[PDB]
């Protein structure tokens, strides 16, 4: 019973802290993105922004851990229960999502690539999403949201814009091997042309596809990011319950 | 075989509409054209007009107004219509086939055109 | 406009003899679209002649024309006795479909 | 007889209900065989380094065609063995394949079927006649069979013109792709499983990977026994005049397509007999489909019309009735702008920059970066920009900004809309704290 205390109330806090210290980081990260990225906006799109999403994700993580905190520390019932609800809420809404993203697959990735035609329209305004769909569009082998067509979006890359870049796929979609320079002019005059035609000078299959399709393709590295996902909160959830009986087993005692 | 067939009124009262018929067989219509040539008596070969595969007519510049070429293809059948036929429009009334490269490959037999306002004797 | 001349209008031949007749257009038009028909006087003018080298169904091999551009022609290797009848030369290239003057033949015989 | 397949495509009327107009049909149409012919030409086929394909009769039916009693392929429940074998009971002797393109689900939700080709014996596929068989009709096995949609969903294009490939392979002798050398996508090899399986698979690839557009070693060698066995049997050579497939060429005046193909009243169909056919009617002295200033009653146009709009280097181009044809434009004058004031016009095409116009040449070339630069032809002695006082008499102070896209600083950058300019390559903020913290930042903040 001693044994018990000890240990879980450790195991507790100390899960809670490193999840405070690391919800505060990546928040004081958003929230820096987004004030440096609010600084170069010029155009009003329901951009679902990379520093959005670090906001969102570190607020979350941020009032979860610090009610776990609260909890933990000053043993409060009612504190260390809704941090177990939270949890396992938490857990089973990231569940239905998964559920709900195989059913609805169809359109699931349509409002991905929704909210990627989205950021390619504030490509050259929002850097943070241009850094991330570079790296992804060389990585992966891929241009676009689902085809290199979408980028017929962005003002600059549109058959109608009058630059050079009209319907021509960005610098970063064309097939360049490692052993090669970088030509910036690679992609200029490729949207109009039909999909076969520029396989052979530039990337043709989008990036949402390609990220699933190297997913299927990394069964192990799924797996794995799956589990640092979700495993820690069931841990969480688990360590809570050890808790709950512990405090229970305290609370017969002192009584 | 293909053959070409005209049937003809043979007798046409001065100032009116004369109506011929080319019951064509052995070939389909729509991939043809019929032709229509006249023949005055003892004298040269007169082009009225043709009517095409697709329907199209294309007539005689002198002829135009007065002739009139239709047909029904499902009824195998060139039908050539003038109207106000004088006295000199007595003739032989050929219908021929436009084959290969224009040329009148098939003909029919013809009709014989005559022209009067005299009666029978 | 397109006027096929025939020229001689009249063919006085004797009996087997090599008679020729000559067809001449206004302005040139393609060797294979001109064609040669006779007519025996009371007789559904037949196709004789089609692309001006090649000969018809049923034909005797005498007949040989020739032409290409504004001039052609038809020749008869030996004068045949029946072949009494008006050698029509025939155009629809362009329109309108000009058959010419006749060209008519008579077998020239004894006086 | 060389390397070119004619190709006898068929729509239904589901695909026509679909893509609605005969314009729609005859796109996606073309751009099957383009990328066929693309997938084919790539792949060499051992004995044959380009294979080409033209279609002759691009034959669409309308959906009014639904009522007609005789046409079989208006049942909306029909099985693929059996729409394979109604496409094949058509005469298709004239044609190096012939396949129908529908929009129906099919069982099993398979994407097509035809007709598997071999090299000697075992009839059916490319180059193939029609002849008595079984069943007592007489069936030409140079069929093939598509659906643009399985599971009742539509099957985006990429998916559509590989599984056409699949299936002319099938009629080019190549079987499924069998083993570890040819089927990639099953390999355990990380490397090789990324490339993904080739067109030969008997389950419908995605279209995304890279050897989902090419013929594999098995399908190439397989294709290439058929190639050599049959090919000069029923191909022809390559841009050898064939009228009737829509398109103008030497040898004739004007196409039309067949009898139910176009409405044109002064062009013959192809059913018109030889020497007529894919030419001009007598009398009516052109066509709408050889010049785009034809009157549609086919007859040359008046001095009046201008076939073409205005242009960055000449007013609107008159034909009037001498051909069918319109001219070469009509040049604007030398250094004539085009669009905004970046470039001038010299030989029907603008281009040279602007500043020649008055006559200077460009410069190479901070706000002052991004609209245009251009010196004293004798050396930069005065590299100043349009707008410059240097330059009171030409531009007098007007400035001309770039287009937004331009680079400027060699091609380290790009105009934006408000006349500056941003590296290309940028930094990003998170980007930026990743270098701020992966450097040496211990003595980089202190
Ligand atoms: C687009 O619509 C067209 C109709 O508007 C379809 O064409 C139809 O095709 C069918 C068959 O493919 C055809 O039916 C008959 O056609 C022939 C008439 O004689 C006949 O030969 C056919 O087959 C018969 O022949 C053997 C000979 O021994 C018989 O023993 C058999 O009984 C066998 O059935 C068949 O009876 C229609 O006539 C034809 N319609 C027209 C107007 O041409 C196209 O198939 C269709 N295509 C697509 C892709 O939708
Ligand atoms: C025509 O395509 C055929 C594919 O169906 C192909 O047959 C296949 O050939 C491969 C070898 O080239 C066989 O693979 C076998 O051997 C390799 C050797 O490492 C391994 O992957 C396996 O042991 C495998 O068993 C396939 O099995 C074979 N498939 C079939 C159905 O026979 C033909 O070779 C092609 N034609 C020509 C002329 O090459
Ligand atoms: C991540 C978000 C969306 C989750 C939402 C759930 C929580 C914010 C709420 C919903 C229901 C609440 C619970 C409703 C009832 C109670 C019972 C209550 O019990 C007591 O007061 C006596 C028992 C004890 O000693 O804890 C303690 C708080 C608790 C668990 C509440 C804690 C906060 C909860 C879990
Ligand atoms: C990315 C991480 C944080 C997981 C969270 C995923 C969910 C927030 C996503 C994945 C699946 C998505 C759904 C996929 C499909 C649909 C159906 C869609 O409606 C239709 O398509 C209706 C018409 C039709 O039936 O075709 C509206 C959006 C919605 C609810 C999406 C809403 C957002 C969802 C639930
Ligand atoms: C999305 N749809 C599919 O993946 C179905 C699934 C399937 C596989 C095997 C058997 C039945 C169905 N495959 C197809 O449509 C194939 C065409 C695609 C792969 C291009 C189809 C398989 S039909 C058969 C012919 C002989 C035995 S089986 C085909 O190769 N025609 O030439
Ligand atoms: C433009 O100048 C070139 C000489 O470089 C000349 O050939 C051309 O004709 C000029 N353009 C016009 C429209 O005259
Ligand atoms: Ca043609
Ligand atoms: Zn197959």
């Amino acid at each position: 019973a001693r044994f018990s205390y000890l240990w879980l109330k450790f195991s507790l806090i100390i899960y809670s802290t490193v999840f405070w210290l690391i919800g505060a980081l990546v928040l004081s990260v958003g929230i820096y993105a987004e004030v440096e990225r609010q600084k170069y906006k010029t155009l009003e799109s329901a951009f679902l922004a990379p520093a959005i999403i670090l906001i969102l994700l570190g607020v979350v993580m941020f009032m979860v851990s610090f009610i776990g905190v609260l909890a933990s520390l000053r043993d409060n019932l009612y504190l260390l229960q809704a941090f177990m609800y939270i949890l396992g809420i938490c857990l089973i809404m990231e569940l239905i999502g998964g559920v709900v993203a195989l059913t609805f697959r169809n359109q699931t990735i349509d409002f991905l690539n929704d909210n990627i035609r989205r950021g390619i329209e504030n490509y050259y305004d929002d850097l943070d999403f241009k850094n991330i769909m570079d790296f992804v569009q060389k990585k992966f082998k891929c241009c676009g949201g689902e085809d290199y067509r979408d980028w017929s979006k962005n003002q600059y890359h549109d058959c109608s814009a009058p630059g050079p870049l009209a319907c021509g796929v960005p610098y970063t979609c064309c097939i360049r091997n490692t052993t090669e320079v970088v030509n910036t002019m690679c992609g200029y005059k490729t949207i109009d042309k039909e999909r076969f035609s520029v396989q052979d000078v530039i990337y043709v299959r989008g990036c949402t596809n390609a990220v699933i399709i190297w997913f299927m393709d990394n069964y192990t590295i799924m797996a794995g990011i799956l589990l640092g996902i979700l495993l820690p909160q069931f841990l969480g959830v688990l360590l809570t319950l050890l808790y709950i009986t512990r405090v229970e087993d305290i609370i017969m005692e002192h009584s | 075989q293909v053959q070409l067939k005209e049937s003809g009124p043979g007798l046409v009262a001065p100032s009116q509409s004369l109506s011929i018929t080319c019951t064509v067989s052995g070939f389909s219509l729509t991939g043809y054209g019929v032709n229509w040539v006249r023949q005055p008596p003892g004298k040269g070969l007169e082009w009225l007009g043709v009517i095409w595969g697709d329907g199209t007519t294309d007539y005689q510049s002198t002829l135009k107004s007065r002739l009139s070429i239709s047909k029904d293809n499902s009824k195998s059948q060139v039908f050539l219509k003038m109207n106000s036929l004088q006295t000199v429009d007595t003739a032989r009334y050929y219908c021929a086939r436009d084959g290969d490269y224009g040329r009148l490959d098939y003909w029919g037999q013809g009709t014989t055109l005559t022209v009067s306002s005299a009666k029978t004797t | 406009q397109i006027v096929l001349t025939q020229s001689p209008a009249i063919m006085s031949a004797s009996l087997g003899e090599r008679v020729t007749m000559t067809c001449t257009v206004s302005s040139s038009v393609s060797s294979g679209y001109l064609h040669w028909y006779q007519q025996k006087s009371g007789s559904s003018p037949k196709l004789w002649i089609y692309s001006t080298s090649n000969l018809a169904s049923g034909v005797p091999a005498r007949f040989s024309g020739s032409g290409s551009g504004t001039s052609y022609s038809l020749t008869i290797s030996s004068m045949g006795a029946e072949d009494a009848a008006t050698y029509y030369c025939h155009q629809y290239r362009r329109s309108p479909l000009t058959f010419g003057a006749g060209t008519k033949l008579e077998i020239k015989r004894a006086d | 007889e060389k390397n070119t397949c004619q190709l006898y495509i068929q729509t239904d009327h589901l695909f026509f209900k679909y893509y609605g107009t005969r314009e729609a049909v005859i796109a996606q149409i073309s751009s099957h065989v383009k990328a066929i012919d693309t997938i084919y030409q790539t792949t060499d086929f051992s004995g044959i380094r380009n294979i080409s394909f033209m279609v002759k009769r691009i034959r669409i039916n309308t959906t009014a065609d639904e009522k007609d009693p005789t046409n079989p392929f208006r049942f909306p429940n029909i099985g693929v063995e059996k729409f394979l074998e109604l496409n094949s009971e058509q005469n298709h002797d004239d044609y190096c394949l012939a396949y129908v393109f529908t929009d129906r689900d099919f069982d099993d939700g398979v994407l097509g079927l035809a007709w598997v080709g071999a090299p000697s014996g075992s009839s059916g596929g490319i180059c193939e006649k029609s002849k008595l068989y079984s069943d007592g009709k007489k069936k030409s096995l140079n069929t093939g069979i598509i659906t643009v949609q399985n599971y009742g969903s539509h099957v985006p294009p990429k998916v559509s013109h590989i599984t056409f490939a699949h299936e002319v392979g099938h009629n080019f002798g190549s079987p499924h792709d069998s083993g570890t050398e040819c089927t990639p996508g099953e390999s355990k090899n990380l490397g090789q499983k990324e490339n993904g399986n080739y067109i030969m698979y008997a389950r419908a690839t995605s279209g995304d990977k890279l050897n989902n557009n090419k013929f594999s070693l098995c399908s190439i060698r397989n294709i290439s026994q058929v190639l050599e066995k049959k090919r000069n049997n029923c191909f022809v050579e390559s841009g050898q005049p064939i009228c009737g497939n829509g398109m103008v060429e030497q040898g004739e005046e004007c196409d039309c397509g067949y009898s139910d193909q176009c409405k044109d009243e002064c062009c013959f169909d192809a059913n018109q007999p030889e020497g007529r056919k894919c030419k001009l009617k007598p009398g009516k002295q052109c066509s709408p489909s050889q010049g785009p200033c034809c009157t549609a009653q086919c007859a040359f146009k008046s001095k009046s019309e201008k076939c073409r709009d205005d242009s960055d280097c000449a007013r609107e181009g008159i034909c009037n009735g001498f051909t069918a044809l319109c001219p070469a434009s009509d040049p604007k004058p030398n250094f004539t702008d085009c669009n905004r004031h970046t470039q001038v016009c010299i030989n029907g095409q603008c281009a040279g920059s602007i500043c020649e116009k008055y006559g200077l040449e460009e410069c190479t070339c901070d706000k002052e970066l991004c609209h245009v630069c251009c010196m004293k032809k004798m050396d930069p002695s005065t590299c100043a920009s349009t707008g410059s006082v240097q330059w009171s008499r030409h531009f007098s102070g007007r400035t001309i900004t770039l287009q937004p896209g331009s680079p400027c600083n060699d091609f380290r950058g790009y105009c934006d809309v408000f006349m500056r300019c941003r590296l290309v390559d940028a930094d990003g903020p998170l980007a930026r704290l990743k270098k701020a913290i992966f450097s040496p930042e211990l003595y980089e903040n202190i």
